[PDB]
């Protein structure tokens, strides 16, 4: 399963 | 003054190995002007692409486009030799002009870009914090099309120098430098500054009686 970043800080 | 009207992000234009050029930087207060000369890519070029970029990012592909126009009649002639005067006026109103004039030719072509264009204010808080965070990537690419335009010109004043030098380079010198250039090209393809460098090294190793003629 591909994992995502999370939005920018 | 407590407030007064900016143009939110860089203003610029595409140039050689898909990189943003400059003109207007971010928080510029506007009304402004700014010109800067630009010549041709290769050897021969008759026409120009202006391709107008809004954003804080290195390579072209990765800010706003707000707009691109040609300009041709350029009298065919060696690269770098055309001057091309590229110009962003934008008004009180914050309408962007922006005109191309090739000095030689007098040729000009020019294209008007509305107000409302470009990234609203949620696209230009995340256009700030991405260039921030990819500051380091978009350095690195910027050394990239550099060593790679360098890399380029010497395999295109390599070239020049063969053809003048005609038969009296010899055969192994020659072999040598053939197979180099094309390892040399090879590595332009490549996203390797070091690797393209390396091979300019090995050019030039094998082009010293080349230099001497």
């Amino acid at each position: 399963r591909p994992r995502l970043p999370r939005p920018r800080p | 003054v407590l407030l007064l009207d900016v143009t939110p992000l860089s203003l610029g234009i595409e140039t050689m190995g898909g990189v943003m050029t400059t003109l207007i930087a971010k928080n510029t207060t506007i009304p402004t002007k700014h010109s800067q000369v630009f010549s041709t890519a290769e050897d021969n070029q008759s026409a120009v692409t202006i391709h107008v970029l809004q954003g804080e990012r290195k390579r072209a592909a990765d800010n706003k486009s707000l707009g691109q126009f040609n300009l041709d009649g350029i009298n065919p002639a060696p690269r770098g030799m055309p001057q091309i005067e590229v110009t962003f006026d934008i008004d009180a109103d914050g309408i962007l002009h922006v005109s191309a004039k090739d000095k030689n030719s007098g040729k000009e072509q020019k294209i008007t870009i509305k107000a409302s264009s470009g990234l609203n204010e949620d696209e230009i808080q995340k256009m700030v914090r991405d260039a921030e965070a990819n500051a380091e990537a978009d350095r690195k690419f910027e050394e990239l099309v550099q060593t790679r335009n360098q890399g380029d010109h010497l395999l295109h004043s390599t070239r020049k120098q063969v053809e003048e030098a005609g038969d009296k380079l010899p055969a192994d010198d020659k072999t040598a430098i053939e197979s180099a250039l094309t390892a040399l090209e090879t590595a332009l393809k490549g996203e390797d500054k070091a690797a393209i460098e390396a091979k300019m090294q090995e050019l030039a190793q094998v082009s010293q009686k080349l230099m001497e003629i």
